[PDB]
């Protein structure tokens, strides 16, 4: 249920230093 | 190396 | 991993550490998905050829960790394992199908900022992202070049690689349940897992619902990141019902 969500991240809506290059990718 | 764990978990 | 960087602090927070008891060594890496479950490559655990056949009480995992090296201090957990489980038909003696394997822990662990279990896909989110040209994420703690060793958790962004290229990478036999990634030469671009990153995760961040999902263990490469080479990765959602039947039953 909470797999997956991190605590220093997405829980917080903080994001990585390069997350977004997947996120470009996905398509 | 690898410092030392306690003992505790062998 | 090869041409990655640090990762940050909590970033991985799954990622486990397979840590031989005597002498105190890396062994791999690994998953944690439950707060009692682990998951890992079968050639971590099983692989005669090198006459490695590891027994619950000849290693520990630890959770929760950056450094290689350091003990961490109130922050990663060591645990001891319970249980083994290694895929019935998996193919040591020639490609390594199948590479998959279950550890189920003593205790359970508890999550905290550092340590927190990654998703498995079901049908759609494999559907959905495993795709050419689609990046996945490879962190562990391995070799930084093919001929050194990290100081902290190293990360690594890598494209899924077409099915008929990564066949024609290599002499080796191909099947459903393993894919590759990596940049190919003309994308200049680098990056590769290695040795001792073996066992550790290949994930994927859903753009439908912003979780993590692991698509891949780290299984298979000849050398590390070389030009027309490609890693191979176990492919998690072809094996899942393997892995709900295990946890399921156990
Ligand atoms: C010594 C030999 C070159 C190692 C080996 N590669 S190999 O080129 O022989 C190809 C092979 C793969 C599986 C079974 C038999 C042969 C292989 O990767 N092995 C054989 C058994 C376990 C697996 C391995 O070491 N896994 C470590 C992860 C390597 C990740 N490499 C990477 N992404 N480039
Ligand atoms: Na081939
Ligand atoms: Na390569």
């Amino acid at each position: 249920a909470d797999c997956g969500l991190r605590p220093l991240f997405e829980k917080k809506s903080l994001e990585d230093k390069t997350e977004r290059e997947l996120l470009e990718s996905y398509i | 190396d690898f410092e030392e764990i306690p003992e505790e978990y062998l | 991993i090869v041409e990655g960087s640090d990762a940050e602090i909590g970033m991985s927070p799954w990622q486990v550490m397979l840590f031989r008891k005597s002498p105190q060594e890396l062994l791999c890496g690994a998953s944690l998905i439950s707060d009692r479950w682990v998951l890992t490559a079968a050639h971590c655990l099983l692989y005669p050829p090198w006459d490695k056949n590891f027994t619950e009480n000849d290693l520990l995992v630890r959770i929760g960790k950056h450094s290689r090296t350091r003990y961490e201090r109130n922050i990663e957990k060591i645990s001891m394992l319970e249980k083994i489980y290694i895929h019935p038909r998996y193919n040591w003696r020639e490609n390594l199908d199948r590479d998959i394997a279950l550890m189920k822990l003593k205790k359970p662990v508890a999550f905290s900022d550092y340590i927190h279990p990654v998703c498995l896909p079901d049908r759609e989110t494999a559907a959905s992202l495993l795709q050419a040209g689609y990046k996945g994420r490879v962190t562990g703690w391995g070799n930084l070049k093919e001929t050194g060793q990290p100081s902290v958790l190293q990360v690594v962004n890598l494209p899924i690689v077409e099915r008929p290229v990564c066949k024609d990478s290599t002499r080796i036999r191909i099947t459903d349940n393993m894919f590759c990634a990596g940049y190919k030469p003309d994308e200049g671009k680098r990056g590769d897992a290695c040795e001792g990153d073996s066992g550790g995760p290949f994930v994927m961040k859903s753009p439908f619902n912003n979780r993590w999902y692991q698509m891949g263990i780290v299984s298979w490469g000849e050398g590390c990141d070389r030009d027309g080479k490609y890693g191979f990765y176990t492919h998690v959602f072809r094996l899942k019902k393997w892995i709900q039947k295990v946890i399921d039953q156990f």
